[PDB]
């Protein structure tokens, strides 16, 4: 379903452009929003009404560059995969953390109560609370910290969904470098490829 | 030449404010749930003076006066570190908090600018449809934008067209649509219907009628003859 | 909702329009709202 | 290509569990720290509303859903990759797979 969301989102551009980001969607062909965000950045629409072939093979060509260089380099994915990568050894330092003992006589519960009797494993399984703990909330502050970066990020996608995909950016280098005609999102795994 | 409909659905939408406010519940929602964020905050902060934190009890004046010193500068330590990491606790997400409303009050202060200081072409970003001006309203602790955007509602269908070539040179919309009703063809502005008559002052000449496809072939009038008849 | 009760389905994701898109197909919105967001 | 992060795995913890798998005194003592897996599912809990928030606010631009029609005169610009293919049953594209 979010590449539901996404196909409509493409649907849309293609079909509409910007017109349905605003209110419904209003059917225009493809050639003449790509005019219209040529017209967008200075540029004469005529410029693709009379090089069409040209920008739709350099298109092509470029986006089979992109699958070409997905396929090929490990860290084509760098922003998308690396933010996997935090969540997965944010998930990882946060399990082996039941593998640290924080200065206690061991990091697993049963042989903490069975060891020990109350007198000292109440301590025991204070060092093992406060130390988990402080590992949850040093946890869920650094998801809040990198879901402030994701939601800077996630803001900044809803921004260009709308200002380049929904419509067109004349803030520079905003949705990409050099003058922006239109972007396509493309929902990898957590997140958007724009 | 629509400044009444203009000015009553304004009168309208900001009945429909009223409206809302009065009766929805969380039509203050973002407000109301800052407000009630700072209030949980402070609410969990006082709550952890109820808090042991492995201590005996959190009134420290029945830590004092309950039992021997000995330990009980060991349990009012406890007490403390419990406190201060609430405060820290508290504080922290006072900050991750504040930088979310410090992005809020960026945002409100472009949105001041860009709104109501002036317009912003930024898509959605003084609210959904084209931006025409914010009103700020002195909510507790924010700002309610009122933000009037133009919002175009009653959609067609019409036959549209890349370019218009007249006699070998191919037209293009100097801003708007090639539109036609299925007989005579229009330009229109892309965000309003216009049916505005084809001519040289909306429409400049670029290449054939060859290079570009989707083009057909429609009269572009020219105003000098008519003046010139007479 | 259908008395009324407690439905769980698929969520619709909005209606599923079709846009009439073709290579001479044009819509333009002959009104608009002002809407006070 | 700009890879932008959207959304965080979400991600929802219960401390009696994590903390204290399959040990009763050890949620007692954690009560006994008062309430911070209160406020600490609540973090958690807003992050992953959050990450909801993200995704209909970068995919959910639209309440309509649109489909490309079939006949795809794009003025020549291939979206076949781009656009989704209906052989996968967990449908996507090509460039998206
Ligand atoms: C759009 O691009 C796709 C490639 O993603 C084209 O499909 C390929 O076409 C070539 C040549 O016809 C074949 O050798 C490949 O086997 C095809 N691959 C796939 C996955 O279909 C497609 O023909 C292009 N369409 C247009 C209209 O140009
Ligand atoms: C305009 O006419 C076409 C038929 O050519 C139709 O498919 C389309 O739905 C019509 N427009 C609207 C808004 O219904
Ligand atoms: C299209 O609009 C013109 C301009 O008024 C009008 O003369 C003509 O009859 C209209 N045709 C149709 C089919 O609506
Ligand atoms: C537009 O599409 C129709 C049918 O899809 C086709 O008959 C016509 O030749 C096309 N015209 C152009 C200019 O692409
Ligand atoms: C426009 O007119 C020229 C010559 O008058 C002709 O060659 C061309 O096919 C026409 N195009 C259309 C779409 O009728
Ligand atoms: C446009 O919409 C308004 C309400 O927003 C309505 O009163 C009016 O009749 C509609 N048509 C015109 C031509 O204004």
């Amino acid at each position: 379903m979010i590449a539901q969301y996404t196909s409509a989102l493409l649907a849309g551009t293609i079909t509409s452009g910007w017109t349905f980001g605003a209110g419904a969607a209003l059917q225009i062909p493809f050639a003449m929003q790509m005019a219209y965000r040529f017209n967008g950045i200075g540029v004469t629409q005529n410029v693709l009404y009379e090089n069409q072939k040209l920008i739709a093979n350099q298109f092509n060509s470029a986006i089979g560059k992109i699958q070409d260089s997905l396929s090929s380099t490990a860290s084509a994915l760098g922003k998308l995969q690396n933010v996997v990568n935090q969540n997965a050894q944010a998930l990882n330092t946060l399990v082996k953390q039941l593998s640290s003992n924080f200065g206690a006589i061991s990091s697993v519960l049963n042989d903490i109560l069975s060891r020990l009797d109350p007198p000292e494993a109440e301590v025991q399984i204070d060092r093992l609370i406060t130390g988990r703990l402080q590992s949850l909330q040093t946890y869920v502050t650094q998801q809040l910290i990198r879901a402030a970066e994701i939601r800077a990020s996630a803001n900044l996608a809803a921004t260009k969904m709308s200002e380049c995909v929904l419509g067109q950016s004349k803030r520079v280098d905003f949705c990409g470098k050099g003058y922006h005609l239109m972007s396509f999102p493309q929902s990898a795994p957590h997140g958007v490829v724009f | 030449e629509n400044q009444k409909l203009i000015a009553n659905q304004f009168n309208s939408a900001i009945g429909k404010i009223q409206d809302s406010l009065s009766s929805t519940a969380s039509a203050l929602g973002k407000l109301q749930n800052v407000v009630n964020q700072n209030a949980q905050a402070l609410n969990t902060l006082v709550k952890q003076l109820s808090s042991n934190f492995g201590a005996i009890s959190s009134v420290l004046n029945d830590i004092l006066s309950r039992l021997d010193p000995p330990e009980a500068e060991v349990q009012i330590d406890r007490l403390i570190t419990g406190r201060l990491q609430s405060l820290q606790t508290y504080v922290t997400q006072q900050l991750i908090r504040a930088a979310e409303i410090r992005a809020s009050a960026n945002l409100a202060a472009t949105k001041m600018s860009e709104c109501v200081l002036g317009q912003s072409k930024r898509v959605d970003f003084c609210g959904k449809g084209y931006h025409l001006m914010s009103f700020p309203q002195s909510a507790p602790h924010g700002v309610v934008f009122l933000h009037v955007t133009y919002v175009p509602a009653q959609e067609k269908n019409f036959t549209t067209a890349p370019a218009i070539c007249h006699d070998g040179k191919a037209h293009f919309p100097r801003e708007g649509v090639f539109v036609s009703n299925g007989t005579h063809w229009f330009v229109t502005q892309r965000n309003f219907y216009e049916p505005q008559i084809i001519t040289t002052d909306n429409t400049f000449v670029s290449g054939n009628c060859d290079v570009v496809i989707g083009i057909v072939n429609n009269t572009v009038y020219d105003p000098l003859q008519p003046e010139l008849d007479s | 909702q259908t008395s009324q009760s407690i439905i769980a389905y698929t969520m619709s994701l909005g209606a599923e329009n079709s846009v009439a898109y073709s290579n001479n197909s044009i819509a333009i919105p002959t009104n608009f709202t002002i809407s006070v967001t | 290509t700009e890879i932008l992060p959207v959304s965080m795995t979400k991600t929802s913890v219960d401390c009696t569990m994590y903390i204290c798998g399959d040990s009763t005194e050890c949620s007692n003592l954690l009560l006994q720290y008062g309430s911070f897996c209160t406020q600490l599912n609540r973090a958690l809990t807003g992050i992953a509303v959050e990450q909801d928030k993200n995704t209909q606010e970068v995919f959910a631009q639209v309440k309509q859903i649109y489909k490309t029609p079939p006949i795809k005169d794009f003025g020549g610009f291939n979206f076949s990759q781009i656009l989704p293919d209906p052989s996968k049953p967990s449908k996507r594209s090509f460039i998206e797979d």
